[PDB]
């Protein structure tokens, strides 16, 4: 997230009637790094029938 | 384009572009034209035949007379036509019956002034309704007269056309009035009309200065005064900017942090004054003295009792105490709410309140300013540069009457007037507006944008009526965070 | 099918011989009578009603919004909707694809007649209603889009926007419109029945044809999209390189005249 | 959410972001289907695997139909993202080729359900043009394995985003696609794609020869 | 779906019963069946029974995104989805759905379009967060009376309903449990109650249409057989303030304005009666919920 | 232009009294008239029911439609096509309000005159006549449903083959019992009462007036249709679209005069253009005025 | 915001309190592939109707011995507003609601009795709306059915009234619709018997007569244009 995320604007909604200018949070994801899933191994099962 | 439908009825289309957020939407307004517009006057001979049935089962009555106000030659007996600037600049003289006897409101004029300031509009409609024998306002229409209609051409602006429509209304109606000898005087206060008269264009109109008409009349001569709108006036009252819009943006996060570190930003709780919205004071405890927050853009989207970071200004800019009082009853009460929707209503976040305040309000700001320069006790002065911390709550209030039409059941944008006097008038939009006028309301605040000078709220819930003692007792409970419900299911255990 | 077995053989014979006579009786270079009616919505940027001789009718309508183009890679959106078909039958969506690709930016159509400063593009919302179909629509839609996009009026910019003018949204002149010039492709449909290549099939012809070739004319030349199509399921055959080269040659000759007659009403 | 499927939280939004080829064929490797084929193509550019499965001849009784028909589903890959409309176009394209190659007259009241799975396409370096040889290779194999009649094996090349499909040893063309190629490629492409078709022709014939 | 096949003799018989001025139930043409309101052990569970016609409504709320056009209002969505417990002519959600739409639409026209539930105050944060209130109306038995019963089930359901007390700070909403603090009831602006006049022709259409006679049999509150057999309908909805909230008239027997307004006037007495009945029933269930709440009052005298 | 015709228009979507064309308006209160089609009543007061003129058809002064769907009658001979094949009847599309019925006791058949078919099966029906096949069949009895029982029973009746389809409104051709005839260049038109027109080369059945018995419903397109034969049929069908365009009656003589007038233009695709269709209809009217009918 | 009316009898269109909008119509807009058609202008509500059929359906379940099946499809395209319709509307309750209303109503106006084993499809394509649209759609249907030769008893004529307290304003636009309670009504023939009364908003019951009575007059006024239009067309095609 950017500096002053809580004051970034949304100007996407139009043709209101109020609440057509506001803050919003906007958050991109970057996969140049990816940390691996933290998982409960004990709770891994494998099935049968 | 203009095309026959029926006997003395023809239609035309006006297509124009409106932009809401890059919207680019062509709006088509069909405008019907009829020769059936009354002149509203007892000097008119054929006007009996012109009037038509209405909802009230009656042919519209006359309110303008066969004796209007009379001045020396070549003026004679004269109907006063008012320009668009004149309605804003001269409003109290209008409310006086002493110098404005027989008045024609162009309909194009009534449209412009209603969009800028809806109070001025409503008051003027009420003056029209409660007209008598000595302050007689009528509206004459000409957007819908087929002999006073104007086109809109390429390679010009809407202001040029708006002024042309009035020039054409005068020459039309002054010609028709010649067998009865009643002259039309356009009393104007806009630079495009006054210098159109001077360069010579037409000579079939008496065109007058606002001040020149006033100064001949000895009942208003110097008693009530006015300025040009900004044709030859430029603010130096207490404003310096032409626009009231645009509250500053906050200092960015690290730019705060670095300023706290290096000890150039100070912080404390802004304790706003209950008598002023412009005079706020922070308790900065490396001083004994209140540190003053003065003027709209130093306040920086304040709310009461917030943790505010403030940077000091130089001793050169440091003020002395201010003696005036402002409230939501005498200030901003001929400013109106921003319109953000509609097909012929504003769709912009500016050019709604470029200036529409009263003469009284102008003179009070001005007088503060004259005292302020011989006032003593010059002490620390600042601008809020960040709101560290919020203090929103549910706030009680009541619905403004002159920012709403009671008849109208429309989704009206209208002000909540809070009972805490440390915040301004709060904008909301509601299709319950008539309902809510008699009732004490609860809004909360949503946000304050950086483009508007009034917060955005939303309506939460209703309390009872304002006559009700119970309802006042309850509102005061809500405001001061005092819970009134019976104690819960778990309490009893 | 909806024709007779007898009818289809007569046609096949008729068309497949040297003269290639057909119910209209056109030589292969000729086109049926079409009628262009325009500008009937005062609410839209531009609009188009085209009535063809088989009684097929397309109505094509142009609406807009101005948008930042650096968060977009599309400028023209086609929505096709055919009366009596739903919004997701195979043919409807395949027509939407074809048309979106014909009108794709920087490919046979301008992406610089739709921009008013180099940060702001107008996103043109092409919205197509087919009033009656019983023959293929795409050629008629192509022709309707041409007349439309040369009847497309846009808002005229108030003032010459830069991309650093003040860094706020562009804002239009109140009344004054800019004429939109822009040359869209024209899709032309060719039909193969034996070794005979014929411009512009009628309904009847489409039902006996082996295959057709959809090709488009942009900017004084032929260009992509190129696509073959099979205009039945049940009278289908294959074709030769030489016949595909003769259909190139035919459009190159007979296309220009048509664009110039269609341009000025 | 929806009544036919679980779609989880709906105010949630996706993540924002930061012969030159070898075709090796396989068939008859999974069962619940009348015939299946597998085509994996490796190239410098991109490696891809396409699965196909063909279901039926099926009877579609309660109506008499003049002749049979062919119905093509393309299914969006699990690592490739395309618009639904493009898949429709390509489905429509492939149907019109197959209409011409599959003989349809030995089978009254027929509908055939063809599934094209465009599972994996991966770049090591439009796009939809490039995989058209591979779709046509896959589906043909499948119609052959099942015992569905065919005029000639169908097969195509891609030269410069241009796809030309031929039957009869390069002699006849059963389809043409050009999308975002260059003006006047015609001779280069036809020559280049003939080579490609003759080359993958025999590969399919040799897959069918191990069974 | 599969429909009930009645005889010609049935069709003749029920008309003749109206003509000779009786009813099957022993009712009058202007008599509405007694509605009993059974409030749940939870807020917004209402069982609404009118004779054999059995309908239920359960209310739910959730946190939801406003819509693009008006983000300064919340959401009312009415599910009047019907499953076979009344017949087999209603099955599997929507399968024809003509009746679904009409009942759903009229209830929306009543509560959201006109107001009878506050919507402005459903915005927790304007343009971000709002309440969505979902009315799910499920019929378990039907013996006609469809719209009338459904409406009462929507308004009693909404009046008994209550929603989590919420505190906002920023855009973070602290949702508070319904044992933790006491949940807040919805805002009610009006009380729409419907009365459905089912119109039966003693003539045939052609004699009706350019005749001017009124001899049309006006009945309310039809039975199942009556619902199927009606030639026409007027559904009119009023509130207990002499205003007509909504009217749906669109097909069936035409009527003079005087006769339509007659209808309205009759319904106006009948809706105060149902409204009254509803008021005093709500109270007595509320008294039992209030029994120690009265003790633990914080609004007390000085 | 040379290659296309465009009727050019821009700026708009498109380009007295008469006898009772609104129902809800008082035709008559007489109780002896207006009892028939296109009326309804309360009492005897009859308020119309359709749009059209009042005129006496049969024995009764009655509202008569202005235009509408084709209406069958007994003695009509119509050209029309199979919509459905059943286990006992074909459903025939004549362009009416519902479909007309054609059934097994009412059908001549190739291979004899009635042979090659020993049981009812939906298959055996289907082999002769496929959906969409076109065939000239006469109205055997008109029923009050709408439905018309048809019959084919001559060796001239049955399938129409070797031709091209043409079609018009059914009210801009003459209403007669028969209108099927030879025209010059030795093509035959087969022209029903229903607006469907087949134009074919003169074959044995139409050549015998100035037949077949294994070709009654058997598919067969002769290889002996030649160049000039085909062009004659394109020109013939075109000139018929000129009189259609011009909203006048079609009589056999109008077609022959039209055909000859059209030959100032040397190419046949120039005769579907509007300017020419108006000239051709103008010539024929001009001939009607000079001649005296 | 804005005036909706004044004591001077004007609007911002400039209509009078019992004045109608621009009524333009013309019939036969598809006379090559649709059995009857008509184009309806009321204001800027631009409605095209086609009637296709009477024709037998090729599905047995749609066949009915006792009367024709009637289908009314109300299609609303994505350019009827000022902006591009983001939503799907041909699968919405609002539109199915209009469908269910027009069909049940015209089902009794039209005689389907004289068309057994038939299906009729009325296909109503909206090109623009600017409000007063619910009464405008009825009117377009009425001209389509009379053109198609489909028998009927009467003309239903749709008209809207917006009540500005006690002030009834005949015919409506976008402003009038969104700023007060609107009534929509239809009358069949020159009768006082109403086919359709539709109210979406609080209209008082005490004033219920005032808005309908002016509307039943106002309806008669629409119906004579429809006749005049039609007989001017029928006279043309009986001279030739």
């Amino acid at each position: 997230i950017d500096e002053r995320a809580s004051d970034l604007r949304m100007t996407i909604r139009t043709r209101g009637r109020s609440a057509t200018i506001r803050e919003t949070y906007e958050i991109i994801c970057d996969q140049t790094k990816s940390v691996p899933l933290m998982i409960n191994a004990k709770n891994i099962a494998f099935a049968s029938n | 384009r203009r095309k026959r439908l029926a006997d003395g009825l023809s239609v035309t289309q006006k297509v124009f572009v409106r932009s809401r957020n890059g919207g680019a939407t062509k709006i088509v307004r069909e405008h019907y034209l009829r020769s059936d517009i009354p002149c509203l006057s007892r000097s008119c001979t054929k006007c009996p035949q012109i009037v038509v049935p209405d909802a009230q089962n009656e042919l519209p009555k006359f309110i303008l007379s066969d004796s209007p106000l009379e001045l020396s030659a070549p003026i004679g007996k004269h109907y006063v036509v008012l320009d668009t600037n004149v309605v804003l600049q001269a409003i109290d003289l209008l409310e006086n019956p002493n110098c404005f006897f027989d008045v024609i409101v162009p309909q194009i004029v009534l449209d412009e002034v209603r969009n800028k300031s809806y109070p001025v509009y409503t008051r003027l409609r009420t003056l029209c309704r409660d007209s008598d024998d000595h302050k007689r306002f009528i509206v004459f229409h000409n957007e819908f007269s087929e002999h006073t209609f104007v086109e809109r051409l390429p390679n010009e602006t809407i202001n040029d056309r708006n002024n042309r429509a009035i020039r054409k209304t005068c020459q039309w109606y002054s010609e028709h009035l010649k067998p009865y000898d009643i002259n039309v005087v356009l009393v104007t206060n806009d630079r495009l009309n006054r210098e159109a008269a001077t360069k010579e264009v037409e000579s079939n109109i008496i065109t007058k200065s606002l001040v020149q008409y006033i100064e001949l009349l000895p009942n208003a001569d110097d008693i009530r005064d006015s300025i040009p709108q900004m044709d030859s006036f430029d603010k130096d009252l207490e404003r310096d900017t032409f626009s009231d819009f645009t509250f500053p943006e906050y200092y960015s996060t690290a730019r705060v942090m670095g300023g706290l570190k290096n000890g150039v930003l100070y912080q404390g709780n802004i304790q706003i004054s209950e008598y002023n919205f412009l005079e706020g004071s922070v308790s900065l405890p490396r001083f004994s003295k209140p540190v003053l927050i003065v003027g709209q853009k130093n306040l920086n989207r304040a709310f009461n009792g917030d943790q505010v970071i403030v940077e000091l200004l130089p001793q050169s800019e440091w003020k002395a105490p201010s003696s005036i009082v402002l409230d939501s009853e005498h200030f901003d009460v001929n400013d109106n709410p921003d319109i953000e929707a509609g097909d012929d209503d504003d769709n912009n976040e500016s050019s709604s309140n470029t200036t529409v305040i009263s003469d009284k309000q102008r003179r009070l700001l001005a007088k503060d300013a004259m005292i302020a320069q011989r006032s003593k006790k010059i002490q620390p002065t600042a601008k809020v540069v960040y709101i560290q911390r919020r203090s929103w709550r549910q706030y009680v209030g009541q619905l403004a009457p002159s920012s709403v039409d009671p008849q109208s059941s429309s989704t009206q944008n209208v002000f909540v007037i809070l009972m805490d006097k440390c915040l301004p008038k709060v904008r909301i939009r509601t299709r319950r507006a008539a309902e809510l006028l008699d009732k004490r309301i609860v809004i909360s605040i949503d946000s304050w944008p950086t483009t508007h000078k009034y917060p955005l709220g939303h309506f939460v819930r209703d309390l009872g009526t304002i006559e009700s003692a119970q309802a006042e007792t309850e509102a005061l409970l809500l405001e001061h965070d005092v819970e009134y419900r019976p104690f819960s299911k778990k309490v009893l255990e | 099918m909806s024709l007779s077995v007898a009818e289809k053989s007569y046609l096949y014979d008729s068309l497949a011989s040297t003269p290639s006579i057909r119910p209209d009786g056109r030589l292969p270079h000729q086109f049926r009578p079409i009628e262009i009616f325009t500008d009937f919505l005062p609410s839209s940027n531009g609009s188009s009603r085209i009535i063809a001789s088989d009684g097929s009718e397309c109505i094509v309508s142009i609406k807009s919004k101005v948008v930042d183009h650096h968060v977009e890679n599309e400028l023209l959106q086609v929505d096709v909707d055919i009366a009596g078909q739903r919004d997701d039958a195979l043919v409807v969506e395949t027509i939407t694809s074809l048309l979106n690709k014909v009108l794709k930016s920087g490919s046979g159509v301008d992406s610089s007649k739709l921009q008013l400063t180099k940060k702001y593009s107008f996103k043109i919302f092409v919205d197509v209603l087919v009033i009656s179909s019983h023959s293929h629509p795409i050629s008629l839609i192509s022709f309707a889009i041409y007349s439309a996009l040369n009847s497309t009026y846009l808002p005229k910019l108030i003032s010459a926007f830069d991309d650093l003018e003040v860094e706020e949204l562009p804002t239009f002149h109140d009344y004054d419109m800019v004429k939109l010039d822009i040359n869209p492709p024209l899709v032309f449909i060719l039909a193969v029945v034996g070794n005979n290549m014929l411009l512009d099939p009628a309904a009847n012809e489409s039902e006996v044809a082996n295959n057709g070739l959809i090709i488009s004319w942009s900017n004084g030349k032929i260009t992509s999209p190129i696509r073959s199509v099979a205009l039945n399921d049940s009278n289908v055959k294959s074709f030769k390189p030489h016949l595909l080269k003769q259909g190139l040659a035919m459009v190159e000759k007979y296309a220009p005249d048509v664009v110039r007659s269609l341009e000025n009403l | 959410q929806d009544r036919r499927r679980l779609l989880g939280p709906a105010a949630a939004k996706p993540m924002a972001f930061s012969s030159e080829q070898e075709l090796s064929l396989h068939t008859g490797f999974i069962e619940n289907c009348n015939g299946s084929a597998l085509v994996e193509a490796r190239s410098l550019g991109h490696q891809t695997s396409l699965i196909s499965a063909v279901y039926g001849p099926r009877s579609i009784r309660g109506s008499f139909t003049s002749q049979g028909t062919i119905s093509i589903q393309l299914k969006n890959g699990l690592l490739e993202k395309y618009n639904t409309n493009e898949l429709k176009e390509v489905s429509s394209f492939l149907m019109g080729i197959f209409n011409s190659v599959v003989n349809l007259s030995r089978y009254p009241k027929s509908g055939i359900d063809i599934f094209v799975y465009l599972t994996y396409d991966k770049d090591l370096t439009s796009q939809i043009s490039s995989l058209i040889p591979h779709c046509i290779t896959s589906i043909t194999l499948a119609l052959a394995d099942a015992g569905i009649e065919l005029v000639d094996m169908a097969g195509a090349g891609e030269a410069n985003g241009t796809v030309v499909s031929f039957i009869k040893n390069g002699e006849e063309i059963v389809g043409f696609w050009k999308d975002d190629g260059d003006d006047e490629d015609l001779l280069e492409c036809l020559d280049r794609c003939k080579e490609q078709y003759n080359r993958y022709r025999d590969l399919m014939i040799s897959c069918l020869m191990n069974q | 779906a599969k429909d009930i096949e009645i005889s010609a003799s049935e069709s003749k018989f029920i008309l003749e019963a109206l003509r000779q001025n009786y009813r099957l139930d022993g009712r009058s043409f202007d008599q509405f069946r007694d509605v009993e309101i059974t409030f749940g052990k939870e807020f917004g569970d209402v069982s609404v029974k009118m004779g054999n016609t059995k309908v239920h409504c359960r209310i739910s709320c959730q946190i939801a995104q406003p819509y693009e056009d008006r983000p300064f209002e919340g959401l009312f969505v009415i599910s009047t989805e019907i499953s076979p417990m009344a017949g087999s002519q209603f099955e599997n959600g929507n399968i024809t759905g003509e009746d679904e739409v009409l009942c759903s639409r009229i209830i929306e026209k009543s509560v959201r379009r006109s107001g009878a539930l506050d919507v402005e105050g459903l915005c927790i944060v304007a343009g971000s967060k709002c309440w969505a209130v979902r009315a799910d109306v499920h019929f378990l038995d039907c013996d006609g009376g469809f719209i009338d019963a459904s409406c009462i089930a929507v308004m009693a359901g909404l009046m008994h309903f209550k929603k989590p007390d919420i505190t906002v700070h920023g855009e973070q909403i602290i949702v508070h449990p319904v044992n933790e603090r006491e949940p807040v009831p919805l805002g009610i602006l009006h009380i729409p109650i419907c009365v459905t006049f089912s119109f039966f022709n003693p003539q045939d259409t052609e004699e009706n249409i350019k005749g001017e006679t009124n001899s049309e049999i006006s009945i309310i509150d039809a039975t199942l057989k009556e619902e199927l057999l009606r030639d026409g309908v007027l559904t009119v909805t009023l509130n207990k303030n002499r205003e007509v909230v909504q009217v749906s008239k669109a097909g069936g027997l035409p009527m003079d304005a005087l006769t339509l307004m007659k209808c309205c006037h009759e319904a106006y007495s009948i809706i105060e009666k149902i409204t009254d009945q509803i008021l005093q029933l709500l109270k007595e269930d509320s008294e039992k919920r209030n029994k120690y709440a009265a003790m633990l009052t914080s609004e007390n005298a000085r | 232009s040379e290659v296309i015709t465009i009727t050019k228009r821009n700026g708009a979507f498109q380009n007295s009294d008469s006898q009772i064309v609104t129902p809800g308006e008082l035709v008559t209160d007489d109780p002896i008239w207006m009892r028939g089609h296109g009326t309804y009543f309360l009492d005897n007061m009859t308020y119309s029911s359709v749009a059209g003129t009042v005129s006496r058809v049969n024995r009764l002064l009655s509202v008569i439609p202005l235009k509408g769907r084709y209406a069958p009658e007994t003695g009509d001979h119509v050209v029309g096509r199979i919509a459905e094949v059943g286990n006992k009847r074909w459903k025939v599309d004549i362009g009416g309000k519902q479909h007309a019925v054609l059934m097994l006791g009412s059908v001549n058949l190739p291979g004899g005159i009635l042979r090659r078919k020993s049981e009812s099966d939906e298959l055996q029906m289907r082999s002769f006549l496929k959906e969409g096949d076109l065939l000239n069949a006469e109205v055997q009895s008109l029923f009050q449903d709408g439905s018309a029982s048809l019959h084919t029973r001559s060796l001239k009746y049955g399938k129409l083959r070797n031709g091209m389809f043409c079609q018009v409104p059914s009210s801009l051709i003459v209403r007669a019992k028969n209108h099927t005839h030879n025209l010059p260049g030795n093509i035959t038109v087969v022209l029903g009462v229903n607006g469907y027109i087949w134009l074919r080369k003169t074959s044995q059945m139409d050549l015998a007036r100035d037949e077949s018995s294994w070709q009654i419903y058997s598919d067969e397109n002769d290889p002996s249709i030649s160049n000039n034969i085909r062009q004659a049929i394109c020109r013939y069908a075109n000139v018929i679209k000129a009189l259609a365009f011009c909203e006048i009656g079609i009589t056999q003589q109008r077609i022959v005069s039209a055909y000859e007038a059209s030959m100032v233009y040397s190419n046949v695709g120039e005769l579907i253009e509007k300017n020419v269709m108006e000239s051709i209809g103008s010539d024929i009217l001009t001939a009607e005025k000079m001649r005296g009918n | 915001r804005l005036e909706i009316y004044s004591p001077e009898g004007l609007r911002l269109d400039g209509r009078r309190w019992n004045e109608l909008r621009r009524f333009e119509s013309s019939i036969n807009t598809h006379p090559h592939a649709a059995d009857g058609s008509s184009y309806m202008e009321q204001g800027n509500n631009k409605i095209i109707t086609l009637v296709k059929g009477p024709k037998e359906p090729r599905l047995k379940s749609q066949m009915d011995t006792s009367k024709a099946l009637l289908n009314v499809s109300v299609n609303i395209t994505k350019f009827s507003k000022f902006e591009r319709s983001k939503s799907s509307h041909k699968n919405e309750r609002r539109v199915l609601e209009i469908q269910t209303s027009l069909v049940r109503m015209f089902e009794k106006n039209v005689m389907l009795n004289i068309y057994p084993r038939t299906v009729i499809d009325i296909e109503i394509h909206v090109l623009e709306q600017d409000g007063g649209i619910m009464g405008s759609l009825i009117n377009g249907i009425t001209l389509a059915l009379i053109d198609a030769g489909i028998s009927m008893f009467d003309y239903i004529s749709g008209i809207s009234v917006g009540l500005y307290d006690t002030t009834p304003l005949l015919d409506t636009n976008s402003l009038e619709e969104n700023a007060m309670s609107t009534v929509t009504l239809g009358v069949v023939g020159k009768s006082e018997k109403l086919s359709l009364l539709l109210v979406e908003d609080k209209i008082p019951l005490d004033r219920l007569e005032n808005v309908l009575a002016i509307g039943i007059a106002g309806a008669h006024r629409v119906r004579d244009l429809m006749d005049e239009e039609l007989r001017k067309h029928a006279q043309k095609r009986v001279s030739n």
